[PDB]
């Protein structure tokens, strides 16, 4: 459960941890496995054992033994309201706290 | 776009030896070695 990130490597929760925010409906209530990636048939990307900068450089489609992690991208789709955006404004005044 | 055609499988193979004749020449003691592509290979292992 710790191995779902962000963009930058930062932790995030499992895939199916996620629920739609207020004013919004899930499009897709399961998480697509993203292929539109450098990924294997299964969605997966490999990387060799993550170097001493902690921020992975490479990842392939092919899977070797010199790879130590594995890695997918997934896609869900939400949809708003069709009234007004006010409420969006509502819930991103706490930017840091 | 190469490497995401990279897939591997779990292939099963049988094979029986039911009998063996007509030898000539026979100077010590008959084994065989099957192998499929590098697998199998006696020499290629230490164990499997």
């Amino acid at each position: 459960s710790d191995n779902y990130t962000d963009v930058n490597g930062e932790k995030v929760l499992p895939k199916d941890d996620i629920e739609c925010p207020l004013g919004w409906k899930w499009e897709d209530e399961e998480w697509s496995t993203d292929l539109n990636r450098a990924v294997d048939e299964q969605g997966w990307e490999y990387s060799i054992t993550i170097p001493p900068e902690r921020k992975p450089k490479h990842w392939v489609p092919a899977e070797k033994m010199y790879y130590t992690h594995r890695r997918r991208r997934w896609v869900r789709l939400r949809r708003r309201d069709l009234s007004q955006m006010e409420a969006l404004k509502r819930h991103r005044q706490a930017e840091a706290e | 776009r190469v490497e995401k055609y990279l897939r591997r499988r779990k292939y099963s193979l049988f094979a029986a030896f039911y009998s063996a004749t007509m030898l000539q020449d026979v100077d010590d003691a008959i084994q065989f070695e099957v192998s499929i592509g590098n697998y199998g290979n006696k020499f290629d292992m230490t164990c499997l």
